[PDB]
């Protein structure tokens, strides 16, 4: 309950993906969304996006790539030590 | 400011950091709040209803030698008119100061007149005979002048037979960026390394200029209050410990040095949320830094207060709620969609600190403090 659920990706093209979540149970100040190659070396991009949004485009991805995408849920709880609050999904964007 | 006005502004805050200073060496004393501008017009109201040597060390504390008496007066009056610039009047910022004279004792209506205009100074009659009904008035007057948010001065009085100057304060400092409402929760504060009290923290990741003192071991952060009128500052340890070391660093040098070294970078700043309550009997200390005249039941010379040599100062109370709350202007939350807040630096205030407000047109301290003990009843 106190971590993103239901994250997903809605819409698919070879350099871009547009993913959807479901926020927590707590309220969520902002949400840090990283992303990179599944297994590989590149280190991870990640961005920032306000607490208020369900939904977010990652673009300038490789066509036919897998990547891992995460979303951190910040709120009261992340502040002073406390636990991250992620979830993760892996998607093969098209060659198309 | 004036420039009469502005000279008083340096003088009230170079007092306040001695009265801190001589406070902080004190082991009974804990959480320290002082108003610099309500200080000096305790020492100016001592300087308009007294006479001689009596008036004469209140302007010495001051270190305001070479001023004119309605310099001094004209000055405070309009420091304490001030103070309602950077804040919302009566609703943010109250404050009430009353001199309670024995039951025997009528001020003079000369005094009355004066010490209203200059200092918005009430005068009330006390029945020192009931203890409990003498404090009941005095802690029902400090409440009423803060709506609740200082229920109570003092629990006792010591000295129960000269006048007693009582300063009733509640400050809530707006931010100019607002926390979420909802971004607080339980949290520890360390008041040692082996004494930890549960306290209620409030959260936010923003812009701000920062300074991290490697050498110094301390963080310091200026939080802007509403539209930037004033500011917040926390100078904080990197490591729970008593702030007598941070204390010897408290210099105009010192904090003119770590303000130039401040850049503007993300800072995710915990801070604690409630009321924290500091009352204060300033009369020792103020005696200790040269008001020995006024504190003397026979040398105290009050005959422009009274009319006769029957009064002497027993009591400065100096009593603050000042109350840290989520509030503050509303701001773009597309700002939280920035590459700048990749890597915040961590503000976490769970162990004693200092701090101190400044209004930003004038270049006054407001306030200045340190929290080291968090009442421990105010958590949700």
């Amino acid at each position: 309950s106190d971590v993103p659920r239901d994250l997903e990706v809605v819409a698919a093209t070879p350099t871009s993906l547009l993913i959807s979540w479901y926020h927590p149970e707590q309220y969520t100040e902002y949400y840090r969304i990283t992303y990179g190659e599944t297994g590989g070396n590149s280190p991870v991009q990640e961005f920032t996006v306000p607490g208020e949004r369900e939904t977010a485009t990652i673009s300038g991805l490789k066509p036919g790539v897998d990547y891992t995408i995460t979303v951190y849920a910040v709120g009261a709880e992340q502040y002073g030590g406390g636990p991250d609050a992620p979830i993760s999904i892996n998607y093969r964007t098209p060659h198309h | 400011l004036s420039p009469k006005a502005a000279t008083l502004a340096e003088r009230s805050a170079g007092l306040a950091f001695s009265l801190y200073q001589a406070m902080a060496k004190d082991q009974a004393v804990e959480n320290i709040l002082l108003s610099p501008v309500v200080v000096a017009s305790s020492l100016g109201l001592v300087s308009l209803g007294g006479k001689a040597t009596t008036a004469s060390q209140a302007k010495a504390v001051l270190s305001a030698e070479q001023l004119r008496d309605e310099e001094v007066h004209a000055g405070l009056g309009e420091l304490l008119r001030s103070l309602s610039n950077s804040t919302a009047r009566n609703v943010t910022w109250k404050l009430g100061s009353r001199l309670y004279g024995p039951s025997s004792v009528s001020f003079a209506e000369d005094f009355v007149r004066s010490s209203k205009q200059h200092y918005n100074c009430e005068h009330s009659k006390i029945n020192f005979r009931d203890k409990r009904s003498a404090l009941q008035s005095i802690n029902e007057w400090a409440a009423q002048t803060t709506d609740g948010k200082l229920p109570e001065v003092t629990k006792d009085v010591e000295r129960t037979d000269g006048a007693l100057l009582v300063n009733a304060m509640f400050f809530k400092p707006h931010w100019d960026e607002k926390f979420h409402h909802k971004m607080v929760d339980n949290r520890g504060f360390m008041v040692t390394r082996s004494y930890t009290v549960g306290v209620t923290m409030m959260h936010r990741t923003g812009l701000y200029n920062y300074y991290d003192d490697e050498k110094e071991k301390l963080q310091i952060v200026e939080m802007p209050l509403a539209h930037k009128l004033s500011s917040l500052i926390i100078l904080m340890p990197h490591h729970v410990e008593p702030l007598e070391r941070l204390e010897k660093l408290l210099t105009k040098e010192q904090l003119k040095i770590w303000m130039g070294k401040m850049q503007k970078k993300a800072v995710a700043i915990s801070l604690p949320k409630g009321v924290v309550e500091v009352t204060h009997d300033l009369q020792k200390h103020l005696a200790g830094l040269g008001l020995t005249e006024a504190i003397d039941k026979n040398k105290a010379d009050l005959s422009r207060m009274s009319g006769k040599k029957d009064l002497y100062l027993a009591s400065v109370f100096h009593a603050t709620a000042f109350e840290w709350d989520t509030e503050g202007n509303p701001f773009d939350q597309d700002i939280y969609g920035r590459e700048e807040l990749r890597s915040p630096k961590l503000f976490y205030a769970d162990h004693p600190f200092i701090f101190l407000v400044r209004d930003t047109q004038s270049g006054s301290l407001l306030f200045i403090g340190r929290l080291v003990r968090p009442k421990g009843d105010k958590m949700r």
